[PDB]
C-alpha cells in the first residue's frame, strides 16, 4: 500500500513520455551532466572560499 | 509553464481556504485537480469559448459552495479572509483573458458584461466604462452594442 | 531569501497532484501482517490488480 | 515612441496599439528583419485594437 | 482494513484531446532533486562556454566614411538615430544610424 | 508457455488503459460518425451533449431508455473512468451496458441510436471490453454502414474470423460467409445464450428474428 | 542521438558512443565486422613480426631462415604471389589480398557463381567440395593448391543442369 | 579591437544603452555592441528566463577558477599584449626600488 | 577527504562583502527544479532593466 511515492517530479522522470520528449531530455541530461571528479563524499564541497 | 504560473497565483486563498475550517486537504486537492485541467485546457492551443465558459461556470459554482460552506460550518455571513474576494478576482482574470484572445464572441463579451453589472455593488462605473470601450473599439458597427 | 525560498516550496507542497497509499487496523484484533495478497487483490482496483 | 499605427484596407480601417518597439538602430539587422517575417514575434510586437469596416 | 493504493487516472495525465498539452507534474522535495551544486555549477559553466562562442560584437559601420580621419562626434541627446561626426578635412555629416 | 504469450495476456488486460499520448490518440480516434482526425481532435463534453440529444429524442420515441440516461447518461457518467474502478463496479457497468445493447439492437435504423452508442463507444471504450455483445446486437443489420463502421473500429474475437477478413475491405460482407459463421458449432452455443438472454427480456423483433432463422435453415442446409 | 543542434555540437563534440569495414561488406562481401577486424589484426601481425626480425641482427642465420620460413609459408598460402622481396610482405599484405583469397571469391573468379552472395549460399546448401572433402562455411581461405583442386559436389542438382544444357550429362556416373 | 580601426580618438554611448559608436582616424565611424551577445530582437518570454537565470548563475560562480579562465580569455593584439608585459615590467622595477 | 582547489572558490564574488553572506547565498539555489516560479522568477530578476528602443534621460527629481 505505501511503497513508492505517489507524486513524482516531471522534470526529472515521466513514466509518461512521448518519444521526442524522452529524447529531448536525453540531450539535455547529456549537455548538463556533472563532471567524474565532482563526486564527494559532501555533496556542497564545491561553494567554499580559500584564498 | 505559464500553466505553472497561474496554479501557483491559485495557491495561497487556497491556503487559507483549508486554514479557516471550511475545506478539508482532499477536498481541496480535487478542486486543483479540476483547476489544473481547465488551466491546460485554456492555454493550450484549439481552445475555444467553450473551454472558458466551463471554466467559469465551475469557479463560480465553487464560489457558490464556499459560501454556503461558511454560512452552515460558522454561521458568518462574510469571513473577513482573502478568499472571499480571490475567487471573483479569478472570476474577472479568467473574463479579461478570454476576450483578449477571442474578442470575435458577442455572446462571451455579454456574459462578461452581465456578471460585471450584476456584481456591480464592488464593482467600478469605471470598470463598466473600460469595457465598453474596448468593445466599441473593437465592433464600431454594432448598433445593437451602441 | 532562503525563507521566502522555503515557503514557496510549501505552497507547491499544497499543490501536489496525489496522495500515498496506506494500510491500517481499524481496531486491535487484526494485524497488518496477517493481510494476505488474494485479499488486497481482492479489496482494490482493477488497474493495480493487473 | 511609435503608440499606435493606422492601416488601410480593402474592407475599411485598422488601427493597432504598438505593445513593444523594436531597436531603432538594429534595425537592418538580420534577427530583426527576421522577426518581422515570423508572425510568432509580429504579435509580441502589434496587437490589433480597432476596426471599422466600410 | 481500509487500504488504498497509488491510482492514476491516465484521464488526468495524458489528455483525450490530441492538440490539449499534457501536464507536467512538479514536486520540489529537496531529496527528490539530488544535485545542487554541481548542477548549478556546470549550468553557469555551460554559460559561458555559450557566451565565448556567442560574443560576436562588431554590428556595422556608417556609410562610405569619413576622408581624413574623424575626430568629433555628437551624438543627439534627445533622439535615438542620430549622430554627427566630424573630420580633419573640414567635412561634418549627420548620421541616420537606423 | 513463453514470455512473448504472457505478455501478450497482460496487453489484453491492459487493452483499454491509455498509458501514453500516442495509444491514447489511437483508442480516442476510433469512432463510429467521425473520421479519425476530427474523431481524435474532440472532446468528452462535445461528445456527451450530443448523446444527451440523441437519448432523449430515442426516450420520446419509447420510455424505456431513462433509466439509462440517469445512469449511464450523467455528468457524473462523463467523469468516471473504466479502468480506476474495482471488479465488483466493473460486472455492474458490464450488465448495464449489455441491458442498453440489447434495448438498442432494434433501432439500429435511427441517427439518434447511432450517435448515443457512439458516446458509449467513446467513453466506456464497449469497442475493446465487451465486443461479442456488440456484434451480437448489430449482427442482422450486416449490410448497413453502420456494420461496416463497427468491423472497421472493432478487434474480432477468435469466433468472428470471417468478418475479420472482410474488415477494412469495401464490401458489405455476403450471405454466404454469415452462413460459415453460423456454420461453426461454438458460435452456435454463443448465439443461442443470447437469444435466451433476448427472449427471457422480451426484446425480440421481426428483423432479427427473421435473420437467426434464415441462417438456421441454411446452416442446416 | 538526435542530431543534435550547432552549439550544443560545440559543446559536446565528441558525445557518440554509438568505414572501411562497411566498404568491404559491399564491395567483397565479407561475413561480419568482427570478420574484417581479424583480417586487420592478422595484418598488423604480420607487420609487427616484420618489425622485430629487422630489428634482429640482419646478418643472423636464425632471422634469415625464419624471414625465408615465414615469406615461403605466406606464399603457400597464396596471399601473396611473389617471393624475391620483404618490403612486398610490409605492403601488399592486405585485408583485399586476403578477402579475395576468401572462399566464395574463388568461386567468383574461378567461375563457380555468378555473384558472391550466390557462392556464399551454394557453400550453405552445400554443393562444393575442395579435393575430396566438401565445405559448408564460406570463410574458408584455400590455399593455392586446393584452390586449384576446387569443383562440385558429385549428383548435385547444379552439376546436373550444368551438364544438361551442355547436353553431356552421363548417368552412369550418376551425375 | 580590429586590424581596421586605427587611433580610437571619439567615443560615444549610445541613448539606448545598447550599443557604441567609436570614430576612429582612419575615417571610419564604426558601431559595436555593448554586451556583446544581447541580440536585438525580441526574446519569448521561456527563452528570456532562461537567459536572466544564466546572468544569475555566472554572477554567483564568477570568481571559481575554471569559470574565470575561460570567461577572462579574450584575445588582444600582439602590441597591446607585449605593450603590457613591459609595462608590468618597469612598474616591478619601480616598486622594488622603492 | 582533502577538499578540491579547481572547484574550491577564489575570492568573495562582488555582491557580497563577507565569506559568511556568500556561504549562506550559496546555500539558497536559483534553479528552476529546486523552488517555485514565481521565487524564480524574482530571484533571476536583473538588476537594471531597459525598455527596448526608447532614449534614457537623465534623472531631474529635486
Amino acid at each position: 500500500p505505501g511503497a513508492g511515492e505517489a507524486n513524482y517530479d516531471a522534470l526529472e522522470l515521466n513514466p509518461f513520455e512521448t518519444k521526442k520528449q524522452r529524447q529531448e531530455q536525453e540531450v539535455r541530461t547529456l549537455l548538463n551532466k556533472l563532471p567524474a571528479d565532482t563526486i564527494t563524499l559532501d555533496p556542497n564541497s564545491i561553494g567554499s572560499v580559500d584564498k | 509553464s505559464k500553466t505553472r504560473y497561474y496554479l501557483e497565483q491559485c495557491i495561497p486563498e487556497m491556503d487559507d481556504l483549508v486554514e479557516k475550517g471550511l475545506f478539508t486537504k482532499n477536498e481541496v486537492s480535487l478542486i486543483m485537480k479540476k483547476r489544473t485541467d481547465f488551466e491546460h485546457r485554456l492555454n493550450s492551443r484549439g481552445s475555444s469559448i467553450n473551454d472558458y465558459i466551463k471554466y467559469i461556470n465551475y469557479e463560480s459554482n465553487v464560489n457558490k459552495l464556499r459560501a454556503k460552506r461558511c454560512k452552515r460550518i460558522l454561521q458568518v455571513k462574510k469571513t473577513n479572509s482573502l478568499s472571499d474576494w480571490s475567487i471573483q478576482q479569478r472570476i474577472g482574470f479568467i473574463y479579461q483573458r478570454g476576450t483578449n484572445k477571442f474578442p470575435q464572441d458577442l455572446k462571451f463579451w455579454a456574459m462578461y458584461l452581465n456578471y460585471m453589472k450584476a456584481r456591480g455593488n464592488q464593482t467600478s462605473y469605471k470598470k463598466i466604462h473600460n469595457i465598453y470601450n474596448q468593445l466599441l473599439k473593437l465592433h464600431p458597427t454594432n448598433v445593437d452594442i451602441w | 531569501q532562503y525563507k521566502k525560498a522555503v515557503s514557496s516550496a510549501a505552497a507547491t507542497d499544497y499543490l501536489l497532484p496525489e496522495s500515498n497509499g496506506y494500510l491500517e487496523p481499524e481496531n486491535e484484533l487484526e494485524k497488518t501482517f496477517k493481510v494476505q495478497q488474494s485479499e488486497i487483490k481482492s479489496s482494490v482496483d482493477v488497474s493495480t490488480a493487473n | 515612441p511609435i503608440e499606435y499605427l493606422l492601416f488601410e484596407e480593402p474592407t475599411g480601417y485598422a488601427v493597432f496599439k504598438v505593445k513593444l518597439q523594436q531597436d531603432d538602430i538594429g534595425s537592418r539587422l538580420k534577427e530583426v528583419q527576421e522577426q518581422i517575417n515570423d508572425f510568432g514575434a509580429f504579435t509580441k510586437l502589434i496587437e490589433l485594437v480597432s476596426f471599422a469596416p466600410f | 482494513m481500509k487500504i488504498k493504493t497509488i491510482k492514476r487516472s491516465a484521464d488526468d495525465y495524458v489528455p483525450v484531446k490530441s492538440t490539449q498539452e499534457s501536464q507536467m507534474p512538479r514536486n520540489l522535495n529537496p531529496e527528490l532533486h539530488p544535485f545542487e551544486r554541481a548542477r548549478e555549477y556546470t549550468k553557469a559553466l555551460n554559460a559561458t562556454k555559450l557566451e565565448r562562442m556567442f560574443a560576436k560584437p562588431f554590428v556595422g559601420q556608417l556609410g562610405y566614411g569619413h576622408r581624413d580621419g574623424v575626430y568629433a562626434i555628437a551624438k543627439n541627446y534627445g533622439s535615438l538615430n542620430k549622430l554627427a561626426t566630424g573630420s580633419a578635412d573640414g567635412v561634418i555629416k549627420y548620421w541616420n544610424m537606423s | 508457455s513463453s514470455l512473448s504469450d504472457q505478455l501478450a495476456q497482460v496487453a489484453s488486460n491492459n487493452a483499454t488503459v491509455a498509458l501514453d499520448r500516442k495509444r491514447r490518440q489511437k483508442l480516442h480516434s476510433a469512432s463510429l460518425i467521425y473520421n479519425s482526425k476530427t474523431a481524435a481532435t474532440q472532446d468528452y463534453d462535445f461528445i456527451f451533449e450530443n448523446a444527451s440529444k440523441a437519448l432523449e429524442e430515442l426516450s420520446q420515441i419509447e420510455p424505456k431508455f431513462a433509466i439509462f440516461s440517469r445512469t449511464l447518461f450523467s455528468e457524473s457518467s462523463i467523469s468516471l473512468d473504466r479502468n480506476v474502478q474495482t471488479k465488483e463496479e466493473i460486472k455492474d457497468l458490464d450488465n448495464a451496458i449489455n441491458a442498453y445493447l440489447l434495448l438498442a439492437s432494434s433501432k439500429w435504423y435511427l441517427a439518434p441510436t447511432l450517435h448515443a452508442t457512439e458516446w458509449l463507444v467513446r467513453r466506456f471504450q464497449i469497442h475493446v471490453k465487451n465486443t461479442e455483445m456488440l456484434l451480437l446486437s448489430t449482427l442482422n443489420y450486416y449490410q448497413t454502414p453502420v456494420f461496416k463502421r463497427i468491423l472497421s473500429i472493432i478487434k474480432l474475437p477468435p469466433l468472428f474470423n470471417c468478418l475479420s477478413n472482410f474488415v477494412r475491405s469495401e464490401k458489405p460482407p455476403t450471405a454466404l460467409t454469415m452462413i460459415k459463421l453460423f456454420n461453426d458449432m461454438d458460435f452456435l452455443k454463443l448465439y443461442t445464450s443470447y437469444l435466451d438472454q433476448c427472449i427471457k427480456h422480451n426484446a425480440t423483433y421481426t428483423n432479427q428474428l427473421l435473420f437467426t432463422t434464415c441462417c438456421f435453415i441454411n446452416v442446416v442446409a | 542521438v538526435r542530431k543534435l543542434k550547432h552549439h550544443e555540437q560545440k559543446l559536446l563534440k565528441k558525445v557518440d558512443f554509438l568505414h572501411r569495414d562497411t566498404q568491404v561488406m559491399r564491395t567483397y562481401h565479407i561475413q561480419n565486422r568482427e570478420d574484417y577486424h581479424k583480417y586487420n589484426r592478422i595484418c598488423g601481425d604480420i607487420r609487427r613480426l616484420a618489425n622485430k626480425l629487422s630489428l634482429l641482427p640482419p646478418t643472423d642465420p636464425f632471422r634469415r631462415k625464419h624471414e625465408q620460413l615465414l615469406l615461403d609459408k605466406l606464399y603457400a598460402m597464396g596471399v601473396l604471389t611473389t617471393k624475391s622481396k620483404i618490403s612486398d610482405l610490409e605492403n601488399k599484405v592486405t585485408v583485399s589480398a586476403i578477402c579475395r583469397r576468401r572462399l566464395p571469391v574463388i568461386m567468383h573468379r574461378l567461375k563457380m557463381a555468378e555473384t558472391i552472395q550466390d557462392a556464399v549460399k551454394f557453400i550453405e546448401q552445400g554443393h562444393v567440395r575442395v579435393g575430396p572433402n566438401l565445405i559448408n562455411d564460406p570463410a574458408y581461405l584455400v590455399t593455392r593448391n586446393m584452390e586449384d583442386y576446387v569443383t562440385w559436389v558429385d549428383n548435385s542438382k547444379i552439376k546436373k543442369t550444368l551438364l544438361r544444357y551442355r547436353n553431356q550429362i552421363d548417368d552412369f556416373d550418376f551425375s | 579591437h580590429t586590424k581596421r580601426m586605427q587611433h580610437v580618438f571619439q567615443v560615444k554611448y549610445s541613448m539606448d544603452s545598447k550599443y557604441i559608436i567609436s570614430g576612429s582616424d582612419d575615417g571610419n565611424v564604426r558601431l559595436w555592441r555593448s554586451k556583446a551577445w544581447e541580440r536585438s530582437n525580441v526574446k519569448t518570454t521561456r527563452e528570456k528566463n532562461k537567459l536572466e537565470y544564466d546572468e544569475k548563475l555566472k554572477e554567483r560562480f564568477r570568481h571559481m577558477p575554471e569559470i574565470k579562465r575561460i570567461s577572462r580569455h579574450r584575445h588582444v593584439p600582439q602590441v597591446i599584449k607585449k605593450a603590457q608585459e613591459i609595462k608590468n615590467i618597469e612598474l616591478s622595477s619601480i616598486k622594488r626600488r622603492e | 577527504n582533502k577538499k578540491n582547489l579547481k572547484y574550491q572558490s577564489s575570492a568573495v564574488p562582488f555582491p557580497f562583502e563577507n565569506r559568511e553572506q556568500y556561504e549562506r547565498s550559496l546555500r539558497m539555489p536559483i534553479g528552476q527544479e529546486w523552488t517555485s516560479r514565481a521565487s524564480h522568477q524574482e530571484l533571476i530578476k536583473p538588476r537594471i532593466m531597459t525598455k527596448p528602443g526608447q532614449v534614457i534621460d537623465p534623472l531631474k527629481a529635486p
